[PDB]
């Protein structure tokens, strides 16, 4: 019961530690760019025109 | 407008009606919600 | 299972119980689907008193001071006194011995727990095991409390 | 008769529902 | 000595603490410094949908972005049509008792569940012209507090107790169950490539699992209270999450850290629903209080405020193609905003 929760336990966070990881810098600067790269498509940021918008009357 | 929007506003009416009518009638029951612990005797209470 | 549901009618008059005693999970998480019931109905064991009925209080003190159930109000039923009666001669109601000196002091500590006293009633009643007049007594009560909705919500009350 | 409850017997001043 | 290996369970967290602390560079807080911002957001309400009488407790926008379905607490699944307020179904159910509905992808079917803890999936187009009841589906000890489809044959819960399941439609029993967790899990959203999926729970973690493996890949933490939805970021390398603390986090997996936390002290009400919108700018939270928030992403300060309710805001759901958002809240009403 408990010796086998732990066991349990023991090998998942074991498990979890062999994950390779990258640098924290370099996953803000895509976040960054990835925004400014697609922000054409976006109805939201900027209103769009009234002929294209299906919510017009 | 042609046929099509007549025929979707007339479905759309009896839906609303039918829901209107199940909603009065179902306004009327009175809900009793059960609490207790447990071994209290409830199940003779119910029954 | 889950929730568990029942109907009845009375005196021409629907009405719904549920049953929700079994869920085992987190109360608080979806204790506010329950929000304008129009009465909670509770069970106190009276012959599991020797301590059970310090758990039974600490569970009624904390339905009465629930956000959601400010205004709602509470039918109290206290059974199992056919044993009780015999149970005070072997264990003492101080775990005045009396029946009736044990059965006032039950409800009294009981019904001294709910502060706005003005918002909302406790219905009490002593239920056996062998009674019909236990449906007259919800039926006099939830007509009571829909009376004092109605002429509270105009603004007569 | 409600006045005389307002402002002579102010300590019969009560409502009821169920009586 | 049940204690040596309490030790050694210590010890391989203080590891991935420092490894965590380690693998840290730098702040988008101080990287996103001196970029043009969005602006102040003027927005206002655009239609209004009256047909409920109680509560609403979830909404899910279609495929199309023109179709929606409903659940309240009473016995109707309502479907909507958005661009002309009709009604194109109403569908009349076994339990009023209901907590979360979603929407096929295919179009070609619905789900329902809530504390009867049965999974209701119904077929809508049928030629007898009725909505008849598809399948049942049983096992799960607590509620169901989230269903979100796969395919037109699989389907995934969140359950009540500590466990998440995988469902084959056309054969009742399960496939695959996901057991890690200690607490009612509250929400779960699905990867647009749905090899993984993100579930959150209530004791102030978050997991990530893969659908074949059915194993666990990573636990993060920093919540001091309960969550209570979570939503992926459109690239697929992030989500967010929000509690009952009233602050949103987002994570990244690479990294494996928490980069922004979203906070004033104005707020102190919880959240009840977190969605993001496309391009990933724009953080949409409903909050208790009667209001909805547009968070900067990449900036702590906030964009304009949503306010126009009359009660707590229940869910959010952004279109496919960010045409607009819909807020269903307490009331009855559900409101379309561009």
């Amino acid at each position: 019961a408990s010796i086998a929760q732990a066991r349990k336990l023991v090998e998942q966070l074991k498990m979890e530690a062999n994950i390779d990881r990258i640098k924290v810098s370099k996953a803000a600067a895509d976040l960054m760019a990835y925004c400014e790269a697609h922000a054409k498509e976006d109805p939201l940021l900027t209103p769009v025109p009234a002929s294209e918008n299906p919510f017009r009357e | 407008l042609s046929a099509e929007d007549k025929a979707a506003v007339e479905r759309s009416k009896m839906i609303d009606r039918n829901l209107r009518e199940d909603g009065e009638k179902a306004a009327r029951e009175v809900k009793l919600l059960l609490l207790g612990a447990g071994e209290s005797g409830k199940s003779t209470i119910v029954k | 299972t889950g929730i568990v549901e029942t109907h009845f009618t009375f005196k021409d008059l629907h009405f719904k119980m549920f049953d929700v005693g079994g869920q085992r999970s987190e109360r608080k998480k979806w204790i506010h689907c329950f929000e304008g019931v129009t009465a909670i109905i509770f069970c106190v064991a009276l012959s599991d008193y020797d301590n059970r009925m310090h758990e039974s209080m600490k569970l009624f003190d904390s339905i009465c001071n629930n956000k959601w159930f400010t205004d709602t109000s509470i039918i109290l039923f206290l059974n199992k006194k056919d044993l009780f009666e015999e149970k005070i001669k072997k264990s003492p109601l101080t775990i005045s011995n009396t029946y009736e000196e044990a059965a006032a002091y039950i409800q009294c500590q009981f019904e001294d727990l709910n502060k706005r006293k003005d918002t909302k009633e406790i219905y009490t009643h002593f239920t056996c095991a062998t009674d019909t007049k236990n449906v007259q007594f919800v039926f006099d009560a939830v007509t009571d409390v829909i009376i004092k909705n109605n002429l509270k919500d105009c603004g007569l009350f | 008769p409600k006045l005389h409850i307002i402002l002579f017997q102010p300590q019969k001043n009560v409502v009821s529902h169920r009586a | 000595e049940l204690d040596q290996l309490r030790q050694e369970a210590e010890q391989l967290k203080n590891q991935i603490r420092d490894a965590r602390k380690a693998c840290a560079d730098a702040t988008l807080s101080q990287i996103t410094n001196n970029i043009d911002p969005v602006g102040r957001i003027q927005m206002r309400t655009r239609r209004t949908l009256r047909g409920h009488l109680a509560k609403i407790y979830a909404m899910h926008w279609g495929t199309d972005s023109r179709l929606l379905v409903s659940a309240s607490q009473d016995g109707k699944l309502i479907i909507w049509d958005s661009y002309t307020t009709n009604k194109v179904h109403a569908i009349p159910l076994r339990s009023s008792w209901v907590m979360t509905c979603a929407y096929a992808p295919s179009g070609n079917y619905v789900a329902c569940g809530g504390l009867d803890n049965i999974c209701s999936i119904y077929n809508l187009k049928t030629r007898e012209g009725n909505v008849r009841v598809s399948r049942e589906l049983a096992g799960h000890t607590g509620y169901l507090s989230c269903c979100r489809f796969l395919d037109d044959n699989q389907i995934v819960t969140s359950s009540g107790d500590t466990t998440c399941a995988l469902w084959d439609i056309e054969t009742g029993q399960q496939t695959t169950t996901f057991t890690g967790h200690t607490g009612d899990v509250m929400s779960l959203s699905l990867a647009p490539d749905t090899r993984l999926f993100v579930s959150g729970a209530c004791d102030a973690s978050a997991k990530l699992w893969d659908v074949r493996e059915g194993m666990c890949r990573q636990t993060f933490t920093g919540h001091e209270s309960d969550i209570n939805a979570i939503c992926f970021f459109p690239n697929g390398n992030a989500f967010a999450t929000g509690s009952d603390d009233a602050t949103c986090r987002l994570f990244d997996l690479r990294a494996d850290q928490e980069l922004m936390t979203y906070s004033h002290d104005n707020i102190i009400c919880g959240i009840t629903s977190v969605s993001f919108s496309k391009s990933g700018r724009l953080l949409l939270a409903g909050y208790d209080d009667f209001n909805c928030n547009v968070w900067d992403a990449l900036k702590a300060d906030r964009a304009g405020v949503l306010a126009g309710h009359d009660n707590r805001v229940s869910c959010l759901g952004v279109t496919d193609d960010g045409m607009a958002v819909a807020t269903g809240s307490w009331d009855s009403f559900l409101k379309i905003w561009n």
